[PDB]
């Protein structure tokens, strides 16, 4: 397709290499392989594939993901290496992210990072997340689950499914989603801002799910009232007052992503501030 | 995690 064209490179298939699966997704299969560079470069990259006999509509979807993917160029934003559209099984290469997705590598690993390693993590994202926003657009489904992590530990912006450009023209993703766009749809990079406090969050519980099994009504219903979830085990207080402020009533009281990063990076560079550590409540969820 | 996404009743 056109659309895709404009952002993305069409490559020839004879340049890739599929060495196995790796996952699967609502479109068909993800493998990892190797791509050939025009130079002569390999790389490690992800293969994802539309399915055989897919819809028109699943195509549209899926190299429509593709397409926004595309106009980002950003060390923590999923880079797309290209498109195969002029072959079938279409597909989607993207760089290879070794770790896989953030939630369940942290599940793996409980307790087992020190704290820099974490805001490093939690540092990344806020710099991807950063570039999406000052490019106009709203992820949408800003979540851990939607975070990739690589041999390094860098973080990465993912799956573009329900972003979409600011501008005067589904099911949500309630437990990560700001109280206003629950409400009545008001998404702005500030709604953004809230789902990153929940990511960071997941990120310091270690791949814990928010709100836990709570049902969707109730979540709705306590943080509307003011709960918030609660300051994860061993969590620096720092980290904790960032998500507070992620997660003000008020859009216009939260943070940018700029000054996001900002804060982290100066947690960073004073490693101690993170030794001040966040009790008896009368609830799980705090309120304030 | 299997309501992750979902509609407002
Ligand atoms: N760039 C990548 N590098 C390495 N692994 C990847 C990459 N992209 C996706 N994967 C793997 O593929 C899995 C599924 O792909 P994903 O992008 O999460 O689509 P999905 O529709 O959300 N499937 P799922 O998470 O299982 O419900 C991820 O959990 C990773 O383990
Ligand atoms: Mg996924």
């Amino acid at each position: 397709t056109q659309t895709v064209h404009e952002f993305a490179k069409e490559l020839d298939a004879t340049n890739i290499s599929i060495d196995k699966v790796v996952g699967a997704g609502e479109f068909g299969e993800v493998c990892s392989g190797r791509l050939k560079l025009p130079s002569k470069k390999e790389i490690s990259v992800a293969i994802k594939t539309l399915k055989v006999g897919y819809t028109e509509k699943q195509r549209r979807d899926f190299l429509g993901e593709a397409s926004i993917m595309g106009q980002f160029d950003h060390p923590n934003i999923i880079r797309l290496e290209g498109v195969v559209t002029k072959s079938k099984p279409v597909m989607i290469v993207t760089e290879y992210m070794e770790n896989g997705s953030l939630d369940s590598f942290l599940r793996k690993h409980d307790a087992q990072f020190t704290v820099i390693q974490l805001v490093g993590m939690l540092r990344g994202i806020a710099s991807g997340m950063k570039y999406l926003s000052d490019m106009g657009y709203v992820h949408r489904d800003l979540a851990a689950r939607n975070i990739l992590i690589n041999s390094n530990l860098v973080c990465k912006v993912s799956d573009f499914g329900l972003s979409r450009v600011l501008e005067d023209d589904g099911k949500i993703p309630i437990r990560w989603t700001s109280p206003e766009a629950i409400a009545y749809r008001k998404f702005t990079s500030a709604s953004d801002v809230w789902s990153y406090g929940i990511v960071l969050w997941e990120v310091m519980s270690y791949g814990e799910r928010p709100y836990w099994e709570m049902s969707n009504q109730d979540v709705i219903k306590a943080v509307d009232e003011g709960y918030r979830l609660p300051p994860p085990m061993d969590c620096p207080a720092a980290l904790y007052q960032l998500m507070l402020d992620c997660w003000q009533k008020d859009r216009n009281n939260r943070p940018k992503f700029e000054q996001i990063v900002s804060i982290l990076d100066k947690l960073i560079r004073n490693p101690g501030s993170l030794k001040i550590i966040t009790a008896a409540r009368p609830s799980n969820l705090l309120l304030d | 995690q299997w309501d992750n996404y979902e509609y407002i009743w």
